[PDB]
């Protein structure tokens, strides 16, 4: 009873409640199970583990992540997170709750059905409404006009809008995000020397990539420098004390976005692909859209990229257009916070699919009710 | 070719053996274990009186065990010394392994993918402080398989004692951001396998003994094919077990571990260090492989070395790879499982192709400074030695 | 003697000798290129690959038709096709004897300079011309009057006709072609559930689109039936393995030309637009079209096409309009057939601009015929 506010995207859980102005808690969407036998069963640690408590204990366990179109899903034991996430981390089962939900476009049709078959026939939530997560950033930021080029950890989009009318032929889905970097990123530096790494260490290649790396500002001459130079070394210390001298690395992968051709790819650059996408975007407001961009979304704190984009946007920009590109604080959190603005609206509660509607349409309501 | 059969050489810098000779020799015309050692202690007794030699390399080091401090200063079959290698090189130039000199001459060798090459470069600079060839060639280790036949596609695949490799290939391009290998073969399998034998009471000191598994592993070992029916049979029958004279005399008694040690390939969690093993990696590899490539790969993927002259495991793999397919991907369609034509891909020539894979390039390349990298391009401080 | 004769158009290049009834030679108007590595170079192969060379060597190549809005972009590459067309195809020389030439009306006109320059300065037929295809399709039909649809691979034109004079401002030269369907049909895959997109998958999206697709017959109820009874969906083997049974899609895409606007799409119905050619005609001249509904170009060999169109054309048509359908064998090649029928009338001898006339009058000799 009442409704609740969170981020449920492929990266971090960012759980909170309605009437806050940040998530209550921010943590990884990890779960899994002892592939290494917990032999002395009950030996001060679990039979299966989640999030932080799995990460605190990780090596015993095979630990999971869910999605790619026609190449990854797991659907069921998403439960295994959820119910504890709820009846412990929300400290309630959503079986009680009028409820906020979110999704993304062009899932398999049946995706919506597995969701809803769970929501009702499993979790028995009374009433609820699904939406696009970017709407909450827009609840916060209030823009009419712009393209939300974005990456999470686990998904990418462009989102053109104009004066209402978020563009249904020009808003985009792509699987690639903050995820896929670390894999390539691992491949090299037994070159640097570090002959000692796997998945369980890909862990820290998730990490330093985000703690201190920035997107290169003009990577060509940063590498013309590196090909002769050693001044860059904001280095890292291995687990109990070896400083791996490091710090030119701290931007070196970040051309791969402008050049998926690095990874051999049939894809043009990020910017090229977005300029191509602008041909699918409206013909007219290609005037406007330069003067029309401000930060929100989890990645939006990241260094070296924002100028690089404004600069590359500029390097492809027309005359008669002003290249407004701006980064307000807490941009990383404005989806959670926008969800707590949305929680003010009794009409969004009038927007609920009731469990009743998943009975009285039969199941069949979902592709013809939620946002 | 355009000059004598001498003065150019080909060599496998292999982890079990070195296999080497003048370029286009019939085999790698000398072969020796990749061994070295220089004196220490073994006897505890008044025997031997030998006089004849101190240090040894390879085929002459064989007899000696701890009479030499033997070494392989290594990780992943990639060395971490510069110098005993030198004393080996210095040995090899004799009829010892080669009967050669080098400045006047040229040579064909290989490089690890992600060799941290600064060390190759230092060695090469030493080689060009010493052996100093008029020209040289080096290429990524797996590439030289496709040479006796001029091949272009599949995955390129290797194993032995020290390492294993898994190179996805099309139009001769390996797919690099996509490439695989596995960083071991029979060596630490012998550590695990000999751990089984302690428990039988065969608690024997490794330091003098581990490489006994090598004798049988080289001379005598195999894989079955029926293998799940073979698991059923093995404990129910019991009488399907084996034994052999350790040639000091001792017949010691030995079960399925002879070729159940291979199960740690396909279930590394055998060693508790987890794994779905190489056959799941292969599934993942071909899941990544695209529609056409994966479909061709029902009869279009490539193998190498003496470590592929191996019974029954190929048969068990296709027996197996009809499954995960049907299971996970056909999700119960079956009607084409043979109509996916399937013909085998590891021939008798995989024996000699350890060096004859390389030799069929020299057969078209000895006249080509189009191909020859050089001592000059080292002497330049040139960014690499190569045309 | 012969004027060589062709459907020089989109999809395949299709050429023969006048006095054939059909092209002696046919191959895709594709270019493949090695955009990403096939490293064993010295195996004696190109950077750029004509048509069936591309269809062969797309074992490595990635490909385009370099044709913006149905308009050629890259003469530079395109000529190696025409090269190929006697390196490999008709072989008897351009400079040997005449050859028929066509295009379609209103253009970035100075296109024709490169074109005419090329036509003499590389290949040099001793004489040549610049025409428009619909004559041929009527000539294969047995007419000098009526109406013609080019429903081709890479463009359309609908064309009303008056004994060698025009009904000019009713000629619906149209952006649409059999190509454009594939865009939507490439998107259906995502909510059908799967892992698909590429340049190659877009070619794969052609096969049912030739084969098991057809123009829907009463789509509202057809979809209501396929939704209630997906026995309206027909099996098809997919060598990928995300294999299907497809139907609602299989006539969705063929109907969406009639029914497009929900995704922001400022598109009418195809049928209404064709009827707008008729609206630009007169009761003085309109039955002259309906007595002569001649099919041509790539798509016209479809199921459902002439059936739904005669339905919708009848539903748009006045009284007196016998919607006389002419859908001949090889209607799709009435261009080629008709090309031989035009080229076998000797008067084109007089039509040809010699290399000497193009030198003398300048290449501009053949534009200004605007009536």
């Amino acid at each position: 009873t009442t409704a609740l506010v969170c981020d449920n995207g492929s990266g971090l859980v960012k759980a909170g409640f309605a009437g806050d102005d940040a998530p209550r808690a921010v943590f990884p969407s990890i779960v899994g199970r002892p592939r290494h036998q917990g032999v002395m069963v009950g030996m001060g640690q679990k039979d299966s583990y989640v999030g932080d408590e799995a990460q605190s204990k990780r090596g015993i366990l095979t630990l999971k992540y869910p999605i790619e179109h026609g190449i990854i899903t797991n659907w069921d034991d998403m439960e295994k997170i959820w119910h504890h996430t709820f009846y412990n981390e929300l400290r309630v089962a959503p079986e009680e709750h009028p409820t906020l939900l979110t999704e993304a476009p062009l899932n398999p049709k049946a995706n919506r059905e597995k969701m809803t078959q769970i929501m009702f026939e499993t979790f028995n939530v009374p009433a609820m409404y699904v939406a696009i997560q970017a709407v909450l950033s827009l609840y916060a930021s209030g823009r009419t006009t712009g393209i939300v080029l974005d990456s999470g950890d686990g998904v990418t989009h462009n989102v053109p809008i104009y004066e209402g009318y978020a563009l249904p032929h020009a808003i985009m889905r792509l699987d690639l995000a903050g995820r896929d970097l670390t894999d390539y990123l691992m491949k090299i530096l037994t070159e640097r020397g570090y002959s000692f790494v796997t998945t369980a260490e890909r862990e820290i290649v998730r990490d330093i990539k985000e703690k201190l790396c920035y997107v290169a500002l003009d990577f060509e001459n940063e590498m013309a420098t590196a090909a002769s130079s050693s001044s860059l070394e904001k280095s890292y210390e291995l687990p109990d004390g070896q400083v791996i001298t490091i710090g030119n690395e701290r931007f070196r992968c970040p051309e791969t976005l402008f050049q998926p051709s690095f990874i051999g790819m049939e894809s043009a650059g990020i910017h090229e692909t977005t300029y191509n996408s602008i041909m699918k975007c409206d013909i007219d407001i290609r005037k406007d859209l330069y003067a029309n961009n401000v930060m929100s979304g989890g990645t939006t704190m990241y260094p070296g990229i924002a100028d690089r984009m404004q600069k590359e946007i500029t390097a492809l920009a027309p005359s008669t257009m002003k290249i407004k590109i701006i980064a307000p604080p807490e941009r990383k959190y404005s989806v959670w916070i926008g969800g707590s603005i949305l929680a003010s609206l009794s009409t969004f509660q009038q927007m609920w699919i009731t469990k009743q509607e998943y009975d009285e349409a039969g199941p069949s309501i979902v592709h013809r009710k939620c946002f | 070719m355009d000059s004598q059969g001498r003065k150019v050489v080909v060599c496998d810098n292999g982890t079990g053996f070195v296999k080497c000779g003048y370029a286009g020799s019939n085999f790698p015309e000398h072969i020796f274990p990749a061994l070295v050692g220089r004196p220490i202690i073994r006897s505890t007794t008044k025997v031997g009186n030998i006089e004849i030699k101190d240090l040894m390399v390879g085929d002459e080091a064989s007899e000696l065990r701890s009479m030499l401090e033997v070494n392989y200063p290594m990780e992943n079959g990639i060395v971490r010394n510069w110098d005993d290698m030198k004393h080996l090189w210095d040995y090899t130039f004799g009829p010892e392994k080669l009967n050669i000199d080098t400045r006047n001459c040229k040579i064909l060798l290989t490089e690890p993918p992600m060799n941290p090459t600064k060390n190759r470069e230092k060695i090469v600079e030493v080689m060009f402080e010493t052996y100093q060839f008029s020209g040289v060639y080096v290429a990524i280790q797996a590439v030289l398989t496709l040479y006796a036949q001029g091949l272009l596609t599949g995955v390129v695949v290797d194993s032995g004692d020290g390492v294993t490799h898994i190179c996805p290939v099309y139009e001769g391009f390996s797919l690099p951001h996509l490439t695989r290998r596995l960083d071991i073969a029979g060596r630490d399998i012998t550590r695990y396998l000999i751990k089984l034998l302690l428990l039988r009471g065969y608690a024997f000191n490794h330091s003098a003994d581990f490489e006994t598994v090598r004798m049988i592993k080289e001379k005598l070992c195999y894989v079955g094919y029926n293998i799940e029916q073979e698991q059923k049979l093995a404990l129910e029958t019991t009488v399907l077990v084996e034994s052999y004279t350790l040639p000091d005399g001792r017949i010691i008694k030995v079960g399925g571990e002879r070729f159940e040690a291979p199960e740690a390939l396909f279930q590394p969690h055998l060693i508790n260090v987890e794994g779905v093993g190489v056959a799941e990696l292969l599934f993942n590899t071909i899941q990544a492989a695209d529609i056409d490539t994966r479909s061709e790969f029902y009869k279009h993927i490539v193998l190498s070395g003496g470590s592929t002259m191996y019974p029954g495991l190929p048969s068990r793999l296709e027996r197996e790879l009809k499954q995960l397919y049907l299971e996970r991907v056909l999700k119960g369609d079956v009607e084409k499982l043979s109509k996916f034509k399937i013909r085998i891909e590891d021939p008798p020539r995989r024996k000699h192709m350890v060096f004859l894979g390389g030799a069929v390039l020299a057969d078209i390349m000895k006249d080509k400074d189009n191909f020859w990298m050089t001592r000059q391009e080292y002497q330049e401080k040139g960014v690499r030695v190569l045309e």
